[PDB]
């Protein structure tokens, strides 16, 4: 329950100061003005980027048991397979590296 | 239907107790049908790279040949293998179940019935 | 057998390579002043970027 | 299906251990030692028996060794027991640590009244092996019987008679 | 593509097959699937272009749809049983969609739609993995759990996969479109005889991949796509009309071929069932494969179509393609019938 | 059933539906894709927190590791059809139809 | 060698932050295997009681197990109290 | 499997994990452990044709607790007997139960 | 009310479902994906599935979603239709939340609905399980067996994510 | 309550076995307050 009384009260005022934020400089009541999809080009390095987030971002999921998975009796087994994750991880950056994922020059 | 035998050892290509048939002979007509079809090969193969189609390369042919009858001889053991387990399965069964597998009183024709149907 | 409904269709390319026609319009034009204009101010550059 | 039976009220009642989880806590090492012997018969008839209806009576002398044993404690060594689980409740994860002075003056003073010594690091994880007379149960799960298995294959294997007999060939 | 990452590749795609077909645990079929999926994309669109493009997004949202339905029929499964293993469902409704979303991999009709379209916008070489490898980790599936399948459901999805991929191909003039409306139409003898004798499904897969193989390879030694392409074989490789004319009427069925082996044998098992009405309706309808097959053939090698004056310059110039194993598979693809009860190595 | 597997049961359903009923993005339709998963996610993990199939519960995460990675797939060729189009309309891939 | 000292002297001029990646990285592969303390890894693991330890039926023949826990029987922790 | 490598090699790749009565860490049983391992037991090599005849009682109560249809079926039949009685006044709820 | 809690949760799933299955602009679409994958968290984690729950928060809200918001933003949309402007669009999240509506006032009404299975509405908490008092925590007990009981696992997937950052540089590169 | 309710046994198993079934939170706590029902079913999840 105190969880849930946390979230709602700090998203409540995180509301409240934002429509405020909104309505008190209309107490001013200021003059009006009267006076001013598709690609954006999208760069394919710049969506490169984020899908390389993500796909190390989905083997560091596999990465976050290690904590409990320290406790087990079968320790060998799991040093090989945790330096496996990490090794795999390494050669995904290797291979964007040597192919020149990681650049910015066009 | 054969999938779960009770004595199938399971993903083997000839299991021990294929050893007890009587082998495949080297003069087998199947066996002599799959040189040939080596040898056809051997024949096409010359044909579709314009060497001559008769002698061009008679280590080649000689290797087409090969390869399909030795690949042949292992098909027929297992087939064979496969054809005796059907009638080992079928008999144990006819024997285990008699009262589904009863012996007729069949008799003569002198005494059944067969209606005459005249040609004329 | 032609239809009414496939009048329209043409035979596709001998190589499979439709003509890259639809949209190809990559370089940004900015017109680039200062962050700040305490020092420069009067500087207005007209650059054409890609990525 | 059947009617599942159920013990009476009366069959339940039994004097409970009104003491909360810190004195429970403190006595814990040592009430491990002493009272092994009920505690473990009990367990070995709930792990045979899988059933709590079946292991009633051997729960209850749980109860009252448990009983028993915290008479001891307040007969002979309440003020120092007392000072000991008040220091262990004072913590949110009631830790042993925190208390290493309070548990050697309980520690001392049970070992000179009672005899009580306290089991070593790893004692109270031992598999141990209990007498009992209560019998073995013989179909703790109640099982059917299993059905028959099909009658097995057996022989010698011949070859196929006058081979795959598949239509008109004649191997 | 880098020589070592096309092999990696190919290599990833049979391991993800090949998971599939070791696997006991539904999870693992279901990654196996996934890893499948993955790998074959880059050779789809390897050679750059809209229409490549297009056939690989038709096929990822063809494919993703039906992982999506075999994973929810796997974890209804779950929910009635409590249990993983890869065998009969145990839920009338996990296994209607698990049949769905093995028909939808395959191309089944009506879920076919999907099957000339791709076909069409991809190279040939990878049409070929697209309509033989790519049958093997379905089927293969549907091989351990049709106990457990709706007869009609099965028998439905053949006679239509048999009615539409005879239709379809009628009005093909792209090699690839007649090549794909095909393996609609051979799909669904397949999964027609699955629910009687599972090996005859496995016999008809096995020689349905050897008849492909051929023909594609044949296609890429030339390197021809449309009809009229074909048409100029005479004029620069006769030795190949001939073998193309054998393997066509291969797969129309006529003895003494080997394709009438897989039409002999699912007949047989169907009628052994008493069912007399549908293997002869089916057998029907394969005449309409057969003669666009014929047609073919007409273009190809019984008679002689007007060449150019540049395939002169050809004449100069030896075939280099590799054309693997296509001396041995043309020969199986034609001259296997005599040994037909070799099929019990399939038992 | 419980209450709880027919919300989730219709999640999957109306996702589904979404998904076999295009607009014009193809992104509109990627989502749709998305909350499938989503849906298969949530319910895999009740049915196995709730009987304490203890191994069991690593399966969710493999499934969402997987269908995230067939996901940025999804993503790539989109990128891609946007490429050759200027819009992820659907209605721009149909080619094939000759 | 020689030619091995000279790679491993451009590399360290030229690339440091990698040299210290792969030799750390080796060592976590390399360590593990040769280490003594290793092994007491897995028994602290196994001396960790997360279960109840279930009573054995004494049939009468099982002088190795303990009738009490502080009997002399059974497995000690006396190495883990010294480690 | 459809080739059983497993079983030829002696490997476990997945048997592991197929079912809720193996071996789970810690020795954590499954909420239905019983129920399975007795369904399991009773249908074990005799196939599953005969199974589905001859383990209908296995199978029923493996069910029953997978799912609890039949327990919820009783227990809301008792609570809308019960309100039914609360609205006419002919019970009162005890001490305990409030 | 709050004995209802994982009913009431469904409730919003759902909602959030017919939001983005409805199709308005991409832009909205990941919203109305987002608030869903919010409260499936919600769902799991009141079944004791803390990891799973969060899980859900960090790889499919904070990974999978920003991605998807990322490529929206370059590829898709910039600015967006006004959501529910459109007669399908409306039309569709209408039609939606009238069958939740039925299917959520029948369920509560009579304690059971039938839709290709049985449901019962008695509650969610009725099937709970009432023995619980081990010093650990199941689910991560499963979760951390990964490393020790799914060696086989682990190889494949591991293998699978290689092969997909291989497989979309290829696919990106063009030539 | 069931005292009139044609054809029902008390204390009927849905079970064809006769071995011990844990009880699931239902029949525990099927006819008690919310607020114990609450703390039973949610406690330990919603404590911090
Ligand atoms: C080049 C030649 C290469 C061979 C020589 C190699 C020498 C080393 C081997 C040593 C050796 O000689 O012993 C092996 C073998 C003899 O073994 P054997 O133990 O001494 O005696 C066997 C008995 O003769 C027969 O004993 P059996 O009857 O108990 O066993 C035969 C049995 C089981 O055996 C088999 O299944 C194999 C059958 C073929 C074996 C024949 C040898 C293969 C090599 C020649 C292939 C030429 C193909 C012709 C092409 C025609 C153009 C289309 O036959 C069948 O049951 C199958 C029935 C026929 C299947 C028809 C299917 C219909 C579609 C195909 C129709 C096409 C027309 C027929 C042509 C295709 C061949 C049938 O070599 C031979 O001499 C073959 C003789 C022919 C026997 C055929 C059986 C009768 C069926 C007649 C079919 C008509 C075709 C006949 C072709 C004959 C051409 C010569
Ligand atoms: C592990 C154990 C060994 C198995 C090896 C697995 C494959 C990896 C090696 C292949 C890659 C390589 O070595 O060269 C790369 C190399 C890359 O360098 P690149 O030239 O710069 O790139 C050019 C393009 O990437 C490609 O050049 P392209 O576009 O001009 O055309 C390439 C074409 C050219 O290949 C040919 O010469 C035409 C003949 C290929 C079809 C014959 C395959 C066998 C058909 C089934 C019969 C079973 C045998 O080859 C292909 O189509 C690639 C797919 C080949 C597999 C077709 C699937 C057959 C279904 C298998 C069903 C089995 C169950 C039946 C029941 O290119 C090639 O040499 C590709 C041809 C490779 C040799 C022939 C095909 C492999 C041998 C057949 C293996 C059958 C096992 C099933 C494979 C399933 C795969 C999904
Ligand atoms: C158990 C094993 C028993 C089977 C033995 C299989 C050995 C065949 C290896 C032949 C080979 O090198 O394949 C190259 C082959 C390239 O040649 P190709 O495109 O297949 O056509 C033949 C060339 O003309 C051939 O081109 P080439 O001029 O370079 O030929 C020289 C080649 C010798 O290569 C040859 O002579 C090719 C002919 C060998 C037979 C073709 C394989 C047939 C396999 C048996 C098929 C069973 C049929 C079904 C059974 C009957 C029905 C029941 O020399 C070798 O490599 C000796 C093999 C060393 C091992 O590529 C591959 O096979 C691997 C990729
Ligand atoms: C690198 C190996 C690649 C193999 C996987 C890729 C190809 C998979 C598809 C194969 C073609 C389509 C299915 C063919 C079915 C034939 C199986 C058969 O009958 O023989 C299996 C036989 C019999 O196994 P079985 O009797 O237990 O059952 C086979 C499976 N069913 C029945 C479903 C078809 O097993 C063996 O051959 C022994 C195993 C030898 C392993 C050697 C592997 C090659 C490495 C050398
Ligand atoms: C059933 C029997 C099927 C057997 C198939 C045999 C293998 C396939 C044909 C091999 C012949 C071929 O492909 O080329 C024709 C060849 C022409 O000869 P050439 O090009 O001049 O080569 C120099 C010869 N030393 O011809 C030759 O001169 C070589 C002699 C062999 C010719 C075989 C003819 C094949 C016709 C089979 C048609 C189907 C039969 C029914
Ligand atoms: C030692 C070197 C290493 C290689 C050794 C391998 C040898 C075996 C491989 C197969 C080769 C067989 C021999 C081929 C001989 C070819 C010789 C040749 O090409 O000369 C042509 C010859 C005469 O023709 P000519 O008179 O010159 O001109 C006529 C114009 N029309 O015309 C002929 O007379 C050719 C006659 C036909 C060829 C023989 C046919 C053999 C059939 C094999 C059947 C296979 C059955 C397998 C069964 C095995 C079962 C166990
Ligand atoms: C074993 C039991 C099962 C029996 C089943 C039947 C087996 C036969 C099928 C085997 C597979 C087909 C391969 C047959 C070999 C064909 C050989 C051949 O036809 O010669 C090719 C010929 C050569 O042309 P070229 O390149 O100019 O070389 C000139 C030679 N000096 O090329 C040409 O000249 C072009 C010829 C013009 C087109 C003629 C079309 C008719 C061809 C008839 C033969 C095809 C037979 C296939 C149908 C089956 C027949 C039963
Ligand atoms: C026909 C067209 C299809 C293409 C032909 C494919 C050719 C397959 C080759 C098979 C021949 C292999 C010979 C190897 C024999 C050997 O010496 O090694 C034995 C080894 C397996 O040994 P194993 O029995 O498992 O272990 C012993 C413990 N008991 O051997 C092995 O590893 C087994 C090899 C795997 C074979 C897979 C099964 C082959 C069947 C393919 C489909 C056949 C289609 C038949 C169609 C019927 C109509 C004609
Ligand atoms: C009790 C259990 C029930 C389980 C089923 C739950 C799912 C159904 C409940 C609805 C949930 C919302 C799902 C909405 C998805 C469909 C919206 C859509 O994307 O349709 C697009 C398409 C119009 O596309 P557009 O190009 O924009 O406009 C052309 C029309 N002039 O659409 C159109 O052409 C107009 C259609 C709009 C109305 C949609 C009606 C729902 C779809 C039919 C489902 C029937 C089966 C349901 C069972």
């Amino acid at each position: 329950m105190n969880l849930m009384l946390a979230l709602l009260t700090n998203f409540t005022l995180a509301t409240l100061l934002v429509i405020i934020a909104f309505w008190l400089p209309q107490l001013n009541v200021y003059s009006e003005k009267t006076s001013p999809s598709a690609r954006l080009p999208f760069s394919m390095k710049f969506f490169l980027v984020a899908i390389t987030f993500l796909l190390f971002d989905l083997e560091i999921a596999l990465l976050l048991p290690l904590p409990w998975a320290s406790q087990t009796a079968n320790l060998n087994t799991m040093l090989t397979m945790a330096l496996f994750l990490i090794i795999l991880l390494a050669v995904s950056l290797a291979y964007e590296w040597t192919q020149k994922g990681l650049e910015w020059t066009e | 239907m054969m999938t779960g035998r009770q004595g199938r050892a399971t993903f083997q290509f000839l299991p021990d107790e294929a050893r007890s048939l009587p082998p495949p002979k080297l003069t087998d007509p199947r066996l002599a049908f799959v040189g040939f079809l080596g040898y056809c090969s051997g024949l096409i193969d010359n044909a579709i790279r314009r060497r001559p189609v008769l002698l061009a390369g008679l280590h080649r042919q000689l290797l087409y040949i090969t390869s399909f009858v030795f690949v042949g001889y292992y098909l027929l053991k297992r087939q064979d293998y496969m054809y005796a387990v059907r009638d080992h399965d079928m008999f144990s069964y006819i024997k285990s179940h008699p009262e589904d597998f009863p012996e007729k009183d069949k008799k003569t024709y002198g005494e059944v019935f067969e209606e005459f149907h005249p040609v004329r | 057998y032609p239809t009414k409904e496939t009048a329209h269709w043409k035979p596709p390319p001998w190589n499979d390579v439709d003509p890259p026609k639809d949209t190809l319009v990559s370089n940004l034009t900015l017109n680039f002043g200062p962050q700040h204009p305490a020092a420069h101010g009067v500087l207005r550059l007209v650059m054409e970027l890609s990525g | 299906p059947g009617i599942v039976e159920l013990p009476s009220l009366e069959d339940l009642k039994v004097q409970e251990v009104k003491v909360s989880s810190s004195v429970l806590k403190a006595a814990a090492h040592h009430y491990g030692a002493q009272c092994d012997k009920p505690n473990k018969e009990f367990m070995l008839c709930r792990w045979e028996e899988k059933d709590p209806r079946r292991c009633l009576e051997e729960g209850k002398l749980v109860n009252q060794c448990a009983l028993e044993f915290f008479r001891q404690i307040k007969r002979h060594c309440a003020e120092p027991f007392t000072e000991y689980w008040t220091c262990i409740d004072y913590s949110g994860l009631q830790l042993f640590r925190r208390c290493r002075k309070q548990q050697a003056q309980f520690d001392e003073c049970v070992l000179d009244k009672l005899g009580w010594v306290r089991p070593d690091l790893g004692d109270l994880s031992k598999v141990t092996k209990v007498k009992t007379d209560r019998p073995l149960p013989e179909n703790p799960y109640h099982s059917r019987a299993r059905p028959e298995p099909n009658p097995e294959v057996e022989g010698d294997l011949k070859p196929a008679r006058h081979g795959s007999r598949l239509f008109f060939w004649t191997m | 593509m880098n020589p070592i990452i096309f092999i990696i590749i190919l290599l990833t795609i049979m391991l993800g097959t090949i998971i599939v077909m070791i696997s006991s645990h539904w999870l693992l079929v279901w990654i196996g699937f996934e890893m499948n999926m993955l790998a074959i994309i880059p050779i789809m669109m390897k050679n750059h272009n809209p229409r490549a493009t297009e056939a690989s997004t038709k096929y990822f949202l063809t494919q993703s749809t039906a992982s999506m339905l075999l994973m929810m029929a796997v974890i209804i499964n779950l929910m009635f049983s409590g249990q993983w293993t890869v065998m009969k469902l145990f839920n009338p409704m996990a296994s209607m969609l698990m049949t769905m979303a093995l028909a939808m991999k395959l191309g089944m009709a009506p879920f076919h739609f999907w099957v000339p379209e791709v076909t069409q916008g991809i190279p040939l070489s990878s049409g070929l993995i697209l309509l033989t490898w790519q049958k093997l980790a379905p089927m293969s599936v549907l091989y351990q759990i049709f106990p457990s399948i709706n007869l009609n459901l099965i028998l439905t999805l053949s006679v239509l996969s048999i009615l539409i991929g005879g239709w379809g191909g009628l009005n093909q003039t792209q090699l690839r479109k007649i090549m794909a409306y095909s393996s609609i139409a051979h799909m669904g003898w397949m999964t027609a005889v699955l629910p009687y004798n599972p090996t005859m499904t496995l016999l008809n897969l096995i020689i349905y991949i050897i008849m492909t193989s051929t023909m594609f390879t044949m296609f890429m030694a030339n390197s021809t796509t449309t009809t009229l392409s074909l048409s100029h074989t005479w004029n620069k490789t006769p030795i190949m009309t001939v073998l193309i004319l054998a393997t066509l009427l291969s797969m129309g069925g006529l003895p003494p071929l080997s394709g009438f082996m897989p039409k002999w044998m699912i007949i047989q098992e169907m009628t052994k069932n008493n069912s007399i009405i549908l293997p002869t309706f089916m057998a029907i309808t394969a005449l309409l494969n057969l003669y666009f097959y014929m047609r073919l053939t007409y273009s190809t090698t019984l008679t002689m179509f007007p060449s150019t004056n540049n395939m002169k310059m050809k004449w100069q110039f030896p075939l280099m393609k590799k054309m693997t194993f296509l001396p041995t598979m043309v020969v199986l693809s034609t001259m296997m019938l005599p040994l037909t009860p070799m099929l019990s190595v399939l038992e | 059933m419980s209450m709880v597997y027919m919300n989730i049961m219709m999640a999957f359903t109306v996702s589904l539906v979404g998904l076999l009923m295009y607009r014009s993005h193809l992104m509109s339709s990627l989502l749709c894709l998305e909350g499938m998963m989503l849906s298969l996610f949530v319910m895999a993990a009740l049915t196995i927190l709730n009987s304490h199939f203890t191994l069991a519960s690593m399966m969710p995460i493999i499934l969402l590791v997987f269908a995230a990675c067939e996901a940025a797939l999804g993503l790539s060729l989109l990128v891609m059809v946007s490429n050759t189009y200027g819009t992820d309309y659907v209605q721009n891939l149909n080619l094939l139809q000759c | 060698a020689e030619r091995v000292a000279a790679f491993l002297k451009n590399v360290w001029a030229k690339e440091p932050v990698l040299v210290a990646s792969f030799a750390i990285a080796g060592l976590a592969v390399i360590l593990p295997t040769l280490s003594p303390y290793t092994k007491y890894s897995l028994m602290i693991n196994r001396a960790t009681p997360y279960n109840y330890p279930v009573p054995l039926r004494d049939d009468g023949n099982m002088p190795d197990v303990p009738s009490h826990p502080q009997d002399p029987q059974g497995p000690s922790l006396e190495w883990l109290k010294r480690l | 499997p459809f080739f059983d490598v497993q079983k030829r090699l002696g490997v476990d790749l997945d048997r592991w994990m197929t079912i809720q009565s193996a071996e789970q860490p810690h020795k954590i049983p499954s909420r239905c452990h019983a129920f399975e391992k007795e369904w399991i037991e009773c249908a074990h090599g005799i196939g599953s044709i005969r199974a589905e005849k001859e383990c209908k009682i296995e199978f029923e109560d493996f069910r029953e607790c997978l799912l609890r249809q039949k327990t919820m079926k009783r227990l809301h039949a008792i609570r809308r007997q019960r309100e039914k009685l609360i609205k006419e006044g002919k019970y009162t709820p005890p001490p305990h139960h409030s | 009310m709050m004995l209802y809690i994982v009913f009431i949760l469904s409730v919003i799933f759902v909602m959030g479902f017919v939001g983005f299955s409805s199709k308005p602009s991409p832009i909205y679409g990941g919203l109305g994906l987002i608030v869903s994958g919010g409260v499936g968290c919600g769902i799991v984690l009141n079944f004791g599935g803390s990891f799973l729950g969060l899980m859900v928060f960090l790889i499919y809200l904070g990974g999978m979603m920003v991605v998807f918001g990322y490529t929206t933003a370059m590829a898709t949309e910039q600015y967006p239709e006004i959501w529910l402007s459109n007669k399908a669009v409306l039309g569709a999240f209408v039609t939606g939340l009238l069958m939740e509506f039925f299917m959520v006032y029948y369920v509560l009404k009579d304690k059971e609905v039938e839709v290709v299975f049985e449901f019962n509405g008695l509650g969610d908490w009725v099937i709970y399980d009432t023995g619980d008092s081990g010093f650990f925590s199941e689910e991560a007990m499963g979760i951390a067996a990964l490393y020790s009981y799914g060696t086989w696992l682990v190889i494949v997937t591991g293998w699978s994510l290689l092969i997909g950052v291989v497989v979309i540089m290829e696919i990106t590169r063009g030539n | 309550v069931m005292k009139d309710v044609p054809g029902w046994k008390v204390g009927e198993s849905v079970f064809h076995t006769t071995r011990w079934v844990t009880p699931m939170m239902g029949e525990l706590y099927g006819l008690r307050a919310s607020e114990e029902v609450l703390s039973a079913t949610y406690g330990f999840i919603w404590y911090t």
